[PDB]
């Protein structure tokens, strides 16, 4: 049970880090366009 | 950029929350192997 | 079996997020150099 | 930057693929504990 | 045992990727300020 | 930016270390199911 539960916790952390990665990718393209 | 900042902070707290919880679970799981 | 399988899936997601992180690090140094 | 964009998109799809698959597996694993 | 051990390894990778994400977020705000 | 570069490199090596180790463990765990 504690293992299936840990995997939930890691899956959730991975998903939330994916959101953060799409936010930094966004931020970079905006700076890129402004720089152009 | 103001919305960007805000969604960063929201997801950063979620993540921090999730990592603490996984450190606690990691400890329990290591104990319960014994 | 489903657990070893989930760990595969998470390892793979972590690896693919690592690629994305090296891509945002790259993008940032390029903007940094252009800014300099 | 055009190659950058492309490798972003390729890895973003891989990742999305992998997360869906892990959500499905996560559900099965929770069921099969019972 | 190898499973609890893998989960350790992934948790640790997630934590270290979180550090990297806070570093790219930082880098982006610095470029943003310089751009302003 | 010079400190930024350095903390990037330190965490990037840690991560790479951790992923190799998890690929090895992943292999063992797949074997030992049998």
């Amino acid at each position: 049970s504690g293992i299936v539960q840990q995997q939930n916790n890691l899956l959730r952390a991975i998903e939330a880090q994916q959101h953060l990665l799409q936010l930094t990718v966004w931020g970079i393209k905006q700076l890129q366009a402004r720089i152009l | 950029w103001m919305e960007w900042d805000r969604e960063i902070n929201n997801y950063t707290s979620l993540i921090h929350s999730l990592i603490e919880e996984a450190q606690n679970q990691q400890e329990k799981n290591e104990q319960e192997l014994l």
